[PDB]
């Protein structure tokens, strides 16, 4: 979900 | 750094000058030394007005620019010699050419000497170039940016740092010390819509430094979560130090 990572 | 109080010290105001190029650096009693810069690349010009606040002229008025042997190989000034007179209530200007060479820490030292009354006055203050001002603001689709975030492989090139927040977290005025820090303000590429999100490019003679940074605001702990990945080491640490003391 959190294309930060 | 430096222990002890720094009140009358060679960077009372330099922290005021990291995200805006106009305003008042240093004032005493006899004088007032405003600046107005600009930048462009790698390039920048910064003018330094000196204010005799007396009815009385200054003589020998001398400014003088210091570096430290590392900051050299890193940034180059040039400038004209000011007049060394200066009519009480009279102002004076002096402009300052501006190269980076390279990424760089330590920030140039202004040196002022001059009489009044026939005394000596001496003044030191640290110059507002820091490495931020040759920021390219890159606008970019959120894709294009996660797409660069990922392609960083050295440890050493992200720099992480959680610290506490000086100043409110007012959007409006935080959006404007990042967009005044330089780097382009992408809106909607972090799905948390209080982060930051900045790209763009440290301009320097030698070396582009391509920057993504994250700006992760703790409203409960009013901390901040600053990370870094540009494609150099240093350049993460320092661009980290900086825009970490401005928030």
């Amino acid at each position: 979900s959190d294309p930060f990572k | 750094g430096s222990p002890g109080i720094r009140l009358g010290s060679s960077e009372d105001n330099f922290a005021r000058f990291v995200c805006k190029n106009n305003g008042v650096l240093f004032e005493n009693q006899l004088l007032q030394i405003g600046l107005k810069s600009e930048f462009r690349q790698n390039l920048g010009r910064m003018f330094i007005f000196y204010g005799n606040k007396t009815s009385t002229q200054f003589l020998n008025f001398t400014p003088t620019l210091i570096c430290a042997d590392d900051l050299q190989t890193n940034l180059n000034l040039q400038t004209k010699p000011v007049d060394p007179t200066v009519d009480g209530g009279a102002q004076v200007q002096q402009v300052v050419n501006i190269e980076c060479i390279s990424d760089f820490t330590e920030a140039p030292v202004l040196n002022i000497q001059f009489r009044y009354g026939g005394t000596f006055q001496n003044v030191s203050v640290k110059l507002p170039i820091t490495l931020n001002k040759f920021f390219q603001p890159t606008e970019m689709a959120s894709q294009d940016f996660f797409q660069r975030w990922k392609q960083l492989s050295n440890p050493q090139q992200e720099v992480q740092n959680i610290f506490k927040a000086k100043h409110p977290m007012d959007t409006e005025i935080t959006k404007a010390k990042i967009i005044g820090f330089g780097s382009a303000l992408l809106e909607e590429v972090d799905p948390n819509p209080a982060n930051f999100v900045g790209a763009g490019i440290i301009h320097t003679k030698t070396t582009q430094i391509g920057c993504l940074l994250r700006l992760e605001p703790n409203l409960q702990a009013q901390m901040y979560r600053l990370t870094l990945r540009t494609s150099k080491d240093t350049v993460s640490q320092r661009l980290c130090e900086l825009l970490s003391e401005q928030f």
